[PDB]
């Protein structure tokens, strides 16, 4: 932007990017500082006469670990199902 | 209450490894006070060196034997080696006072202290 | 409920609940606690006489593949009869699953050194060697890693203090750096954080 | 083939009858092993069903395919594997009693 | 989904090969990067000039450690702690006498500008709003004595302006 | 233009946005990146330092400090 | 592998290598700590606290802090036990002091003990 | 006496020891390994300097947060040296340039420098004013020097009577003048007989950090001579040869050559290191230390490759 | 409005001024020994004690949060003004 | 030395200028963060975790508030998960385009320097925009990103993603088939898949050798589910190949970053519950729970149930992980931290087996190590 048209040339006769469209020099790109303020809405979260925290109480819904074994047999089983195998990408993969 | 060893079944052989590494601690010292260019002699350092280890007079466990002969031989090691440096090795040493006494009295006009 | 709380899955937790009965059946020399939180992360309590077994076990044996090793910290505990916990961490390649093999010790005994069967397990073993001092017999080597040279204590024991007994400054009468008793400018004012009243219904042990 | 997938690793010619013998010598070192434990009856049992897959499958892409723990050799190295441990497992007799006790009082986390 | 590199061999037409070769001899697109190069050299550069042209900042940025007080008012803070409860590294030294009315207030107030970490957790903690982040970013001290500021140290700072601080908080306020 | 001169490297009035008690001058330029829009102009004996040389940081009051550092739009 | 075992306990004070006047001269406490006074509910309680003594603290006279030359006083560890207290305090090599866990005794008592007609427990006011 | 002057706690890095010291001169050397022993003791240092600020910013890092404070000062005003000792427990006179300059010539330095600073202490009621000065001082000739150091304690005895006046020998140290001077020696040698006494550096400034903290200090003047006694053709072949530096015997004033070929001689008449509590080492093992800038790569490393009798 | 200390200096708004044998007298050597002038005692007493004639009166200090949160405080007494723990400021009530 | 990137003491006992032994003596950085987050509680000690790794500025911090909430059964609401998704790629970019630069510094090259540190520090204005913060941004709470992002945000993050996708392709026209960096590095740091297990390396290496694994892809512990993206996996392994694996994560994180922009919801910023995260203002000033929540929150932080829990995340440098074991408190019995950093610096015999040591300088400066997380 405002520069001499011979040498913006020799710029992309140097590199074909066509340099000048984006620039990084950002003029006034960034809005107006000092905006119009936010109303914060909330969520799920005051809307009245069941908020009981009984409910959604993640804190005393913790379980103690259960144990198995201390100090006819369709089994042998793994731990997970075995994992499927990926799939080759779309835009432009290689090949 | 049978612990797993380390080395040994008894003492004798704890016994025997730990006058193998002072053998080795004598044999070393010299060869460090010659190559770190330090400002020591070397009876002084052998006589540092043979009270670290009478520090330890009262061990007796055969495990905690073999521990500290572990530790000293991983030190001979980082000595064998150039790894450590100068000022480890007048940390050894106690030569920048500290000059604090055993007395009561002067324990006592400088005090708040047993 | 539905919001703010993370739901549980029961596809992950019925598998390892499967899964920890299987290897508890398999190996029962060596199977003491197999157990499953309700976020379901597996976790085997082990005697410390078949840690390499149940490693070379789990490293193969093709039902559960367990390529990759996590840490093993053995967090210091005090109150027990055998202290510390190694705590290995493992993390299979094959399946998307985790678990954990807590074996116990303490302070002196000697424990077989998984280097041989990860070789990921010689830096975190020389790390835990230096920081709590559990001494590893049949491995190759026994160095000091992520502290100084001429320092001991196994510092994060509980028995060592949060600032160090030494403290080093340079002084110009031997022109070089040495070491002091420790003096703080300042108490590092600690708080009690404690709060009474129950914070927890469901983990009251049975008291005495 | 051309272009395995893996770096330090490449398929050989014969990829059936390198596994087929593979997984005879694993039912070999699996029948010493004593009757009573279990873990000759999981590892026999998803061995011979290993095999029985490989068996009716001419094709290797389609074995490949329906056998889980794709593609091919880390199935040959993974069974490598096995053989080491069923090696091992000669001895440390892992189905004997346990040994001696916990302190009893342990595993009890809130301390 | 994935998309993985190097999939390629080397094409075995004449025009491929002698192009491969051309590349080879001349170091032709060595050449286009010096060309790359001198594209951003008629570039203009992008730098500031420091005393005269400042760079730009935030308003929510985190600066000095002042202390407002109220429209012709009291110290606003309290003596509540929560900025030494909050405080990570615990560099809020506090103690506390109420004054000669009944009102309660403090003695001691300092702020240990080196083992500070600059959260803002005593400006969340803070239930007043009474510390508050300055704007400025200027200490810059030839002694070690003169980075530890004691209370009137502070009101003095906070002092030197308020209508900054209160232009950035009433610009501020609803987001936090 | 001697001032101007050696006082940096620029010759860019021609916005005049405003100036200050202390006696300093603040301008203000569109054309310029983000980064180049707003500069000071330090007077000279604002303190008598002979402050034509060795000017500092935090010589600008603090509303233009505000300004400067580019929080608002608006002098 | 079935080695000495016999009555000789364990001496680590050589081993975790802290100086010999935090070793000889540091004399513990083993406690309960009680309820705090001003708060209710003993949730506080089921935990072996061991301290240790309070040495000086000064002035100090660049900001009047709170300056003390004790690596030690900052500790407190947590056990369930009074055994495994004792079994700890002997094993790391300095000295201890026990104090019980006094409990609470309890008591019996009614509101329709508060109301009566020849007992002289009477609030007269509720 | 005020509140936090009384002692506290462990000794070293901020516990607050019973002296606010002021010490004049201290850009050197003498001064500054007395600060480095109060850093470590743990007090409060004024230290006015005349000079460039570097060689404060080097005597810096030696005491701990804030222990150490700085002022300007000369030997024209009364304003400054009043202002240094306001507030002072213990105040020691070091000052003494080797050379004359263009200014100030050995006459009135130590006249003008210790009657001003003894007379506004005496009256600004300080405790313990320690002076240092030389051995051998004479009324006599053949020194300018010493006999204006004689001047000095003279000056110093004369006012404030219960001050301590303190006379080491020569000293050496890991910065030593003398065997620094020696070092110009090798481009270039003198060899008559005469006695000399070192005495090494720490020791001295430990004798004057236990005189400084400890009354019965006051009136009696101490002499440090450390436990040689031996002649300067003995130190020439003992410093070159563990230099290992070849020799053939044969930034100075002649005051300097006079100073090294004066004499040293003893007084009983006076107690000393060992009568004060304080142990002494001998030359050796610190000449080991001192001696190795000038040995370049022969023979760097050594240790007792050369002992060299007394008398 | 600071006070004379006897030692030619200034007090601070709080009563630690110094003594004649003090050693941070020498730590002010040629520096300024900083006090702010504005003091808490000496503002408040210079507003206008308000009358508000109800009985129990909020309190916020000005602005939403922009200040300390709301007390309620009573205005029964006439021997005390009633004062705010926050705003420190007095209030009255009329009839 | 500044080839020893950050600080790294390397006793190499070679064979002249062709090697026999490489020892990574660490731990100069050695801080003490475990013992001091003993000492703490967790609100406390976020920062030890802001200030542990200090480039992945946000991903760690995502990996601690996703061990606190996975510990603590509570789910955030899905805005606050898109704009940690959103964080978490913006991070990921520069700590790859930092990793790029600084082996580009290691190897010469000292141009892409400059100009990928232009556009880190336009990232640089985004952290001061949002936080407040230069490089260290909290804003990461257990009960998610606090303090939401202002208005006029998602221009900037749009116009830096145009820009940003310009100046990548250019870094592609500066480097890569430039012949001399090519055959400057092509068969150096080779490592076999048995290895790439057995040594427990994770993430980046694993793409760049062999083994087709992904965390994201293959454990949600975020809405990376509805996201869609392709990882690069490396062939062959060859060090530049590894490269250009980092190239393409880092133009596969703009892809990601331009979904996020699509599926942007404007729900809510903390959680819906005042016992886990403190209240906003207008409640902090009127309502009484919400002054008593705020006030025993900041004293005394929350409790936490019992657990010894782990979990990991995909850090730029891989399987990032974090071992939480928490007494029935407000305090963390004991953190632990799995560098993938220090995974990585412990192959580094196997990788030096039989070069010389301008291939060490490009190996140490190859794999993104910092030392501020490999010390642990
Ligand atoms: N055996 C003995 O008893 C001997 C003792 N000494 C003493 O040892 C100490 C250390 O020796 P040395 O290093 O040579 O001495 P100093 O370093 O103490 O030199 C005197 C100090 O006072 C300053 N000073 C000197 N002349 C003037 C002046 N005209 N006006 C103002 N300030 C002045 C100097 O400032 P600056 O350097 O900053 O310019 C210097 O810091 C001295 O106190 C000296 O008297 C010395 C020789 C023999
Ligand atoms: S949080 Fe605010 S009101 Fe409370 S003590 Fe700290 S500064 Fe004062
Ligand atoms: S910002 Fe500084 S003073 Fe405030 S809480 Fe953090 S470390 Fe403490
Ligand atoms: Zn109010």
């Amino acid at each position: 932007a405002s520069a001499t048209r011979l040498i913006q040339g020799l710029r992309n006769w140097a590199s074909g990017r066509d340099l000048q469209a984006k620039l990084q020099l950002r003029y006034q790109e960034i809005s107006k500082r000092t905006q119009p303020p936010p109303k914060l809405p909330v969520g799920p979260s005051h809307r009245l006469s069941n908020n009981y925290y009984c409910a959604r109480d993640g804190r005393r819904e913790a379980m103690p670990p259960s144990i198995v074994m201390s100090s006819s047999e369709k089994k042998a089983v793994s731990p997970a199902p075995p994992i499927k195998r990926w799939e080759l990408s779309q835009d432009e993969p290689y090949l | 209450t049978s612990v797993k060893p380390i080395f040994s079944r008894d003492m004798n052989e704890a016994k025997r490894r730990v006058r193998e590494l002072y053998r080795a601690w004598y044999r070393e010292v010299p060869n460090t006070v010659h190559l770190f260019q330090l400002d020591i002699s070397v009876k002084q350092g052998r006589d540092k060196v043979r009270e670290m280890f009478k520090k330890n007079a009262h061990v007796t466990d055969p495990r905690v034997v073999d521990l500290l002969v572990i530790k000293g031989k991983m030190e001979l090691e980082e000595t064998i080696n150039v790894w450590k440096q100068r000022t480890h090795v007048m940390r050894f040493f106690h030569e920048t006072e500290a000059p604090r006494p055993k007395d009561f009295l002067s324990k006592f006009y400088v005090g708040h202290d047993p | 409920t539905r919001p703010t709380v993370r739901p549980r899955n029961d596809v992950a937790h019925k598998q390892l609940s499967a899964f920890g009965e299987y290897v508890a059946e398999i190996l029962p020399k060596y199977v003491q606690q197999v157990q499953v939180s309700c976020f379901s992360e597996l976790e085997i309590c082990i005697h410390p006489d078949g840690v390499i077994p149940v490693l070379t076990f789990l490293r193969d044996h093709s039902n559960a593949q367990f390529k990759s090793l996590a840490d093993l910290t053995a967090v210091d505990i005090p109150t027990r009869q055998n202290r510390f916990e190694i705590v290995y961490n493992l993390l299979s390649l094959r399946f998307n699953s985790r678990i954990r093999v807590k074996t116990y010790t303490d302070e002196l005994t000697p424990v077989e050194s998984s280097v041989s069967v990860y070789k990921a397990a010689n830096w975190y073993e020389r790390e835990i060697w230096d920081m709590f001092g559990v001494f590893f017999a049949n491995h190759p080597d026994l160095r000091r890693i992520l502290t100084d040279y001429g320092f001991e204590g196994h510092p994060f024991r509980k028995d060592f203090p949060l600032s160090g007994y030494v403290e080093l400054r340079y002084d110009d009468e031997v022109k070089r750096v040495v070491a002091e008793p420790v003096e703080l400018a300042q108490e590092f004012r600690k708080f009690d954080l404690n709060s009474p009243w129950e914070a927890f219904p469901a983990y009251r042990q049975p008291p005495e | 083939k051309k272009t395995t997938g893996l770096v330090g690793l490449a398929v050989c010619e014969t990829p059936h009858e390198r596994l087929k013998i593979l997984y005879t010598k694993i039912l070999d070192v699996l029948g010493h092993i004593p009757k009573n434990a279990a873990y000759r009856k999981y590892t026999e049992q998803i061995t011979n069903e290993k095999l029985s897959i490989v068996k009716a499958e001419p094709d290797v892409k389609k074995l490949e395919e329906q056998l889980q723990g794709g593609q091919i050799e880390e199935v040959i190295l993974q069974a490598e594997n096995e053989l080491s441990l069923a090696r091992k497992m000669i001895q440390w007799k892992p189905w004997e009693p346990l040994v001696e006790e916990p302190p009893a009082s342990q595993w009890k986390w809130p301390i | 989904t994935y998309k993985y590199v190097n999939l390629r061999e080397p094409s075995m037409d004449m025009k491929s090969v002698t192009d491969r070769a051309a590349q080879t001899l001349l170091w032709t697109e060595l050449i286009r990067g010096l060309g790359m190069t001198l594209s951003y050299l008629f570039r203009e550069p992008a730098t500031i000039n420091y005393p005269f042209e400042k760079g730009p900042l935030s308003p929510r940025f985190r600066g000095e450690h002042a202390l407002r007080r109220y429209p012709s008012g009291e110290e606003r803070c309290i003596a509540c702690k929560l900025c030494e409860a909050v405080c990570p590294a615990q560099a809020i030294t506090i103690e506390a006498e109420p004054r000669a009315d009944g009102s309660r207030r403090t003695t001691r107030y300092d702020i240990d500008m080196t083992k500070c970490i600059y959260c803002g957790f005593c400006q969340e903690a803070c239930p007043v709003d009474a510390i508050v982040e300055g704007p400025n970013f200027e200490f810059s001290t030839e002694t070690h004595e003169e980075l530890l500021y004691n209370k009137e140290k502070l009101l003095n700072n906070g002092d030197k302006w308020e209508a900054e601080i209160a232009a950035n908080i009433q610009a501020d306020y609803l987001y936090r | 233009y001697l001032r101007v001169l050696f006082r940096a490297n620029d010759v860019r009035v021609g916005t005049l946005v405003g100036e200050d008690k202390y006696g300093n001058k603040y301008y203000e330029d569109n054309k310029q990146f983000f980064g180049r829009h707003r500069w000071v102009i330090y007077t000279t004996e604002m303190n008598g330092k002979n402050t034509f040389w060795d000017v500092d940081g935090s010589m600008v009051p603090p509303e233009w400090h505000r300004w400067l550092h580019c929080m608002t739009d608006d002098p | 592998t079935q080695l000495i075992t016999v009555d000789e306990k364990l001496d680590i004070t050589t081993l975790t290598g802290v100086p010999e006047e935090h070793i000889k001269t540091r004399k513990a406490r083993i406690f309960v700590p009680a309820r705090n006074n001003m708060q209710s509910g003993v949730n506080n309680t089921k935990k072996w606290k061991m301290e240790f003594d309070t040495r000086e603290r000064w002035e100090n006279p660049l900001m009047g802090w709170a300056s003390t030359a004790d690596p030690l006083s900052n500790l407190v560890l947590t056990f369930s036990t009074k055994e495994d207290a004792i079994a700890f305090a002997e094993k790391n090599g300095w000295s201890y002091d026990v104090e019980e866990r006094k409990v609470p005794k309890p008591k019996s008592k009614s509101y329709g003990a508060n109301f009566s007609w020849n007992k002289r427990t009477r609030v007269s006011t509720k | 006496l005020h509140h936090a002057v009384i002692p506290h706690g462990k000794g070293g890095r901020s516990s607050v020891s019973g002296i606010v010291a002021t010490v004049f001169g201290a850009t050197g050397f003498l001064g500054r390994y007395l600060v480095n022993h109060l850093g470590r003791m743990g007090s409060q240092v004024i230290v006015p300097y005349r000079c460039e600020p570097y060689d404060t910013m080097h005597l810096r890092p030696m005491g701990d947060l804030g222990q150490i404070i700085f002022m300007d000062w000369n030997g024209r005003d009364k304003d400054s040296i009043r202002r240094a000792v306001e507030h002072s427990n213990v105040v020691i006179n070091l000052v003494g340039r080797e050379w004359e300059t263009k200014n100030f010539d050995f006459e009135d330095v130590f006249v003008k420098i210790p009657q001003a600073i003894a007379q506004v202490s005496k009256e600004a009621g300080v405790e313990k004013f320690i002076h240092i000065s030389h051995l051998n001082a004479d009324i006599k000739s053949s020194s300018k020097y010493l006999r204006n150091k004689a001047v000095g304690e003279k000056e110093v005895r004369e006012t404030f009577p219960e001050a301590t006046i303190i006379k080491p020998a020569d000293i050496f140290g890991r910065e030593d003048r003398f065997l620094n001077y020696f070092a110009n020696i090798r481009w270039f040698s003198l060899g008559k007989k005469t006695v000399k006494q070192p005495v090494y550096i720490v020791d001295v400034t430990k004798g004057i950090i236990n005189a400084i903290k400890d009354p019965d200090a006051r009136g009696k003047t101490f002499a440090f001579v450390g436990p040689n006694r031996y002649l300067l053709f003995d130190l020439v072949q003992y410093v070159f040869a563990v230099a290992h530096r070849p020799f053939l015997p044969y930034w100075t004033t002649r005051d300097k050559v006079e100073r090294i070929h004066t004499t040293d001689r003893t007084l009983p008449h006076l107690p000393g290191l060992e009568d004060l509590g304080v142990q002494a080492t001998p030359l050796e093992l610190k000449a080991i230390e001192v001696l190795r800038r000038h040995r370049t790569y022969r023979w760097l490393s050594s240790e007792i490759e050369d002992v060299q009798p007394a008398k | 409005g600071v006070r004379t200390s006897p030692t030619g200096e200034k007090v601070t708004h709080t009563g630690q001024v110094y003594d004649d044998e003090d050693y941070r007298r020498v730590r002010f050597v040629g520096r300024q020994k900083e006090v702010n002038e504005n003091f808490a005692i000496d503002l408040i007493a210079e507003q206008p004690v308000s009358q508000v004639g109800s009985r129990v009166i909020s309190c916020d200090g000005g602005g939403g949060a922009l200040g300390h949160p709301r007390v309620y405080i009573n205005l029964d007494k006439e021997t005390k003004t009633g004062t705010c723990g926050y705003c420190g400021l007095q209030f009255r009530q009329q009839h | 030395h500044p080839a020893a990137h950050g600080v790294l003491r390397l006793v190499m006992e070679l064979s002249g200028e062709m090697v026999r032994k490489c020892d990574p003596h660490i731990g100069l950085l050695h801080r003490g963060t475990e013992k001091l987050i003993e000492y703490k509680t967790y609100l406390q000690a976020l920062p030890y975790f802001d200030r542990l790794d200090y480039v992945s500025m946000m991903c760690n911090e995502q990996a601690y508030s996703l061990a606190v909430e996975k510990l603590l059964n509570i789910q955030p609401p899905p805005r606050a998960q898109w704009i940690r998704v959103l964080f978490g790629e913006i991070t990921r970019l520069l700590n790859h385009i930092m990793a790029v630069t600084t082996h580009a510094l290691d190897i010469g090259a000292m141009t892409p320097f400059f100009w990928m540190f232009e556009e880190r520090e336009k990232m640089f204005e985004f952290y001061e925009r949002v936080s407040g913060a230069r490089m260290h941004a909290a804003y990461v709470r257990p009960g998610g990103v606090h303090q939401d992002l202002p208005l006029g945000l998602m221009d900037d993050i749009y116009e830096f993603s145009k820009n940003f996708s310009l100046r990548i392709d250019e870094l592609e026209e500066m480097l890569t088939n430039n012949r001399i960096w090519r055959n400057r590095t092509v068969d150096i740091g080779v490592v076999t898949a048995e290895d790439a297990l057995n040594y427990g390396f994770s993430g980046v290496m694993l793409r760049g050798s062999g083994i087709q694994w992904d965390l994201r892809k293959t454990q949600p512990y975020d809405v990376y589910d509805q996201v869609e993206f392709d990882v690069p996996i490396g062939s062959r392994g060859d060090c530049y190949d590894r490269y250009l694996c980092r190239v393409e994560e880092m133009r596969q994180s703009i892809r990601i970053i331009s979904q996020c922009l699509n599926k942007m919801p404007p729900g809510e910023i903390k959680v819906d519950d005042a016992k886990v995260s403190p209240p906003k203002r207008a409640e902090m000033k009127t309502s009484m729970e919400s002054l008593i929540h705020h006030f025993k929150l900041y004293t005394e932080g929350y409790q936490v149930p019992p657990g010894a829990t782990y979990t990991a995340i995909e850090a730029p440098k891989g399987e990032f992980g974090v071992y939480l074991v928490s007494d029935g408190s407000s305090r963390p019995y004991r953190c632990k931290i799995k560098a993938p950093g220090f995974a990585h610096l412990a192959g580094l015999d196997k990788m030096s087996k039989g070069h010389m040591l301008a291939d060490v300088v490009a190996i140490i400066g190859t794999q993104d190590i910092v030392f501020g997380e490999v010390d642990r």
